[PDB]
């Protein structure tokens, strides 16, 4: 999220077994990591190895 | 005030300010582009017009 200058970073990472689809479930995000930056950002890119 | 610190009597010209620009922008925000403003309804390109 990127709300008033500030870049929010929530997260959960949960180990699964499943191949190629997304599962049925709930668990809520705990916020990780606030930034104070202060850009316009209308665009992302996700990068791969 | 700041006037016996940096106001020289050649006038301090490192003061700059943005004077002309599109838009109001929101709070808490930054702009460092120096594009040319059409001020007018004539389109103009290059350097000046």
């Amino acid at each position: 999220k990127n709300i008033d200058g500030y870049f929010k970073i929530y997260s959960k990472h949960t180990p699964i077994n499943l191949v190629r689809d997304l599962p049925q479930g709930f668990s809520a995000l705990e916020p990780l990591v606030d930034l104070p930056i202060g850009i316009n950002i209308t665009r992302f890119q996700t990068l791969l190895a | 005030n700041s006037n016996n610190l940096d106001s020289k009597v050649g006038g301090n010209y490192n003061y700059l300010y943005r004077l002309f620009r599109k838009s109001n922008l929101k709070p808490f925000e930054r702009d460092i582009s120096t594009e040319i403003y059409q001020a007018g309804s004539t389109p103009c390109n290059g350097v000046e017009g």
